[PDB]
């Protein structure tokens, strides 16, 4: 339990996986040539966790980029840090799958899944103690969820044995690329609660609202979106990043947080929240962050957790600290909302305390927590999976690839048995 | 003649082995390298023919973090590297990865390591193990490294300084079911524990020791400090010592119970040395006061069997017997018919060593006072409460069943708590 290997497929997750590697570089002082620039020795102690080692001094990010179109690959490059990722990682197709999941899955997966097997061996007995493997990647879209879904499937029948965490692009109605989303959707979330342990909903549609309403944008790009999304999902890895005794490795990670073999899902929140080339911020003082943690308006998954009870939750907190006051916080938390907290799981709210900051900003408390109120989400997708599903439309693509009609019939029923579970544990009395 | 060997497992179990063997070397003016600037040290350190004494201990754990700082500290060049145990991957908060899963690639070279160590030692007296209850680590190789010695030794003397993890201090949620299975499974292996209570140190730090925020250090050197006053009796002669055989004879009504609950004093910080030094009758009626012991208990409740005394530095027993006899009139102590007394007496004429630069100031005599009651009960049932609140749902039960466990194990060890109590209020009947 050492190392991290990086994964990232789809145009949005290979942009979303581009920016975070930006920001890890940043805050760990590496500039684009992979040398040391930082100015303090926190940042080179974990710096093994998410980069190698190379000739003299260079540090290069464990990313292998899958794209089976050629457009974000060479996006990819075309932004800073494009020539720090070694060209063996970059393992590629042509066809372009275009919304579709089983096409993708089968009809032109094969020949670049070899590959991209191939690839992570020669990463992992390259590696020594590995952790497990964490992919970022899209769901609405079928050339992302596809390729997701063939590199977790072949790497737990390869490597079980590693705690294997990944985050999820959930689609957004308001900015949706295709309509025909659902049914790829759906078959990806499927596949992803049957086969990983550890999955971030990272929704767009909380993404847009919250770059709309709070960032003023009227009409916010995916850049916009992916800003929030950067800062966030490197907030999650901060705790995997500096030293700390508490979420050390992924293993430790899921032992704390997931209860339930099925229901691994997580709902990532994170405040204070910084818009693009704002920062009029003060220094935030604890109290307010702490109190705004339970807002659903800074919430990074469409969910709100008044709806629903906390199983476990987890938060750490960056900056300077009189950690005192942050036990204190805790502890009023906890008396002033017992109720949203399941009795039958005492002392589930537990924080770290981290000293490096995000940049541009000298206070930061992200809010990671698993909550039965993330079935919203699951009963947002299954309602409009089944109104527009009932007509039995748009499946000739799917069906003329293979694909039968029993496959979404027992993914949807699996997943209204992942809402069940949601509804059952959330009544639980103690 | 008279060795001991020493046990330190997991990160907590090897950071207060630190902290402890820092504190014997000072005490005994051993330098940090181990040369020579009462002849008792020889049954807790071995000699070197070049004249360095290293302590003839083990720090066995699944993590390289904690013993690479071991490695690279204050006393990198007292201990070899063979009794310093490197794993690579953690138990990460499980008794079942700690234990069967991963445990069992190390097992083998510590019983090696342990067998290498005993071969320097004629007259092996017992055994010293350091654990905490929470981590996975110090609780599923601490139970199954018990189990093994007992397999190779049986009726020699084998402690345990268990740590009882507290939810200030706390890291992970499934600390109820490691502390539960590990003591299931050591009860019948151990013949005498020691049960502190992490909270009971933090809120000590917190107002004795004036510590705004308790950390490691300060928690791991008062466990230290106490830890020294208990094995004094070891590491020095007496008028009536107590050794690992006295320690069972004087302290064990049942092989089943068998947790003293310890009170030391003196605790004056450095910062308020000036203040005259608490006197022998001082420290006798502030020791019972329950802001002393090494649990959260309260001793009114309780009934002890005997109250076992060891002091230190300069105390003249004319005052000591005053003292008891003024104590045995209070009704707070209370003793079960079938044992009348039991109060032995210790007296170490050797002042207290303070660690250079603790929060802890010097004082001229100290005691620590040892006894075992009913009141040590509590700590129990708020833990097996604790877990009979996760085993109503079967929460993180199935982390526990993928790596060789069944529900069997969790109901057959809270019905041996079950029966542990049971025995707790029996011998607490008249
Ligand atoms: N007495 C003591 N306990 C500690 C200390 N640090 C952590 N703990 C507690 O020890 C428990 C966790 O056990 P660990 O210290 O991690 O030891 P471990 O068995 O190797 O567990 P892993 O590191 O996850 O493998 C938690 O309840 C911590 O609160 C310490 O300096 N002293
Ligand atoms: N936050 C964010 N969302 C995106 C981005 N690109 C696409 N999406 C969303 O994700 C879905 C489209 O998935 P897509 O990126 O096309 O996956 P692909 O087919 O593998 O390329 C739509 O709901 C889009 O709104 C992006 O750059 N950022």
């Amino acid at each position: 339990m050492r190392e991290i290997v990086h994964i990232q497929a789809g145009q949005c997750g290979n942009q979303i996986g581009a920016k975070f590697w930006e920001v890890i570089s940043d805050e760990h002082g590496i500039d684009p040539t992979g040398s040391y620039h930082g100015d303090s020795d926190l940042q080179l102690e974990r710096i093994n966790v998410y980069y190698n080692e190379a000739a003299g001094n260079k540090y290069v990010p464990r990313a292998i980029l899958v794209d089976l179109e050629p457009g974000t690959m060479d996006s990819v490059r075309s932004g800073p840090f494009g020539q720090i990722f070694r060209p063996d990682n970059f393992v590629f197709g042509q066809s372009g799958a275009g919304n579709n999941w089983a096409k993708g899955h089968y009809t032109e997966g094969a020949e670049l899944v070899d590959s991209v097997l191939d690839v992570v061996r020669k990463e992992s007995e390259s590696c020594d103690c590995l952790q497990g493997f964490q992919l970022t990647h899209s769901l609405g879209g079928g050339t992302g969820s596809g390729m997701g879904t063939l590199l977790i499937s072949k790497i737990r029948e390869e490597y079980p044995d590693r705690i294997m965490n990944t985050f999820s692009v959930v689609p957004s109605p308001k900015v949706s690329d295709t309509v025909v989303e659902p049914y790829n959707a759906t078959l990806s979330v499927h596949q992803l609660v049957e086969n990983t342990d550890e999955t971030y909903c990272i929704d767009n549609e909380a993404l847009y609202d919250i770059c709309f309403r709070t960032l003023k944008l009227t009409t916010p790009t995916y850049g916009d979106l992916n800003h929030l999304v950067s800062a966030t999902m490197s907030g999650v890895t901060t705790c995997l990043r500096f030293p700390g005794q508490l979420n050390a490795d992924l293993r430790k990670l899921a032992v704390n947080m997931v209860p339930f073999p099925r229901l691994h899902f997580f709902m990532p929140g994170f405040a204070p929240l910084t818009s693009r080339g704002s920062q009029q911020y003060r220094a935030l003082t604890v109290p307010e962050l702490t109190q705004q943690m339970f807002d659903a308006k800074n919430m990074m998954a469409a969910c709100d957790p008044r709806h629903g009870r906390y199983l476990t939750v987890a938060a750490v907190f960056r900056g300077r600290m009189s950690m005192k006051e942050v036990d204190e916080q805790m502890l009023n938390v906890q008396n002033k909302n017992s109720s949203y907290f399941v009795e039958w799981i005492p002392n589930n709210v537990k924080t770290a305390v981290c000293d490096i900051p995000p940049r541009g900003l000298k206070m930061s408390a992200t809010f990671i927590g698993n909550s039965t109120a993330i079935q919203e989400l699951f009963k947002r997708i299954s309602e409009q999976f089944t109104a527009m599903f009932r007509r039995k439309a748009f499946l000739h693509w799917y069906t003329g690839e293979g694909m039968d009609e029993m496959e979404f019939t027992e993914a949807e029923s699996n997943m209204n048995d992942l809402v069940s579970e949601y509804q059952q544990y959330q009544d639980a009395t103690a | 003649m008279r060795e001991c060997i020493s046990i330190h497992v997991g990160q907590a179990g090897v950071q207060i082995g630190n902290a402890c063997w820092e504190l014997y070397c000072l005490e005994h003016g051993i330098q940090p390298d181990g040369q020579m600037p009462d002849d008792s040290f020889n049954t807790f350190f071995s000699e070197t023919g070049a004249g360095k004494h290293v302590p003839r201990a083990v720090f066995v754990d699944l993590e390289p973090t904690v013993i690479d700082e071991v490695r690279t500290g204050t006393y990198r060049q007292l201990f070899h590297p063979e009794q310093l145990i490197t794993g690579k991957e953690d138990a990460a908060n499980n008794y079942a990865r700690g234990h069967y899963t991963i445990g069992k690639e190390i097992i083998d070279l510590v019983l090696d390591r342990i067998r290498k160590l005993a071969d320097q030692c004629t007259g092996l007296q017992g055994f010293l193990v350091f654990h905490s209850f929470g981590g996975g680590t110090g609780s599923g190789f601490t139970s199954l490294l018990m189990e093994r010695l007992s397999v190779d030794y049986g009726k020699k003397s084998k402690l345990e300084f268990s740590i009882y993890p507290a939810p200030q201090v706390s890291t992970a949620v499934v600390e109820p079911y490691n502390s539960i299975l590990t003591t299931h499974t050591t009860l019948e292996h151990s013949d005498c524990a020691f049960m502190v209570d992490n909270e009971a140190i933090y809120d000590i730090c917190r107002r004795n020791l004036d510590i705004e925020r308790p950390t490691y250090t300060n928690l791991n050197r008062l466990i230290s400090q106490i830890v020294s006053s208990i094995t004094a009796s070891l590491r020095f002669d007496g008028a009536l010592n107590v050794d690992l055989t006295e320690f069972q004879t004087n302290l064990v009504p049942y092989p089943r119970i068998h947790f003293p609950l310890a009170t030391y004093a003196p605790v004056i910080s450095a910062e308020k040395a000036y203040h005259e030094q608490l006197s022998v009758a001082e420290i006798t009626n502030a020791c019972f006061e329950p802001a002393n012991q090494m649990v959260k208990c309260d001793p009114r409740h309780g009934k002890y069997m005997a109250c076992c005394l060891l002091y230190r530095g300069d105390v003249v027993p004319k005052d000591v017997n005053a003292a008891i006899a003024t104590i045995k009139t209070k009704r707070s102590i209370q003793f079960v018919d079938w044992c009348p007394t039991g109060f032995k007496v210790g007296i170490n004429y050797q002042p207290p060593t303070v660690v250079p630069g603790g929060d802890l100031a010097k004082v001229q005599r100290a005691v620590c006072m040892l006894s075992n009651t009913t009141a040590i009960a509590e700590a129990w049932a708020r833990l097996d409460h604790k877990f009979d609140l996760m085993y109503a749902k079967r929460a993180f039960v199935h982390w526990y069943v993928g790596e060789g466990m069944e529900e069997g194990e969790f109901s057959e060890a809270r019905e041996d708590m079950a029966a542990l109590e049971k025995d707790y209020e029996e011998v607490g009947v008249d």
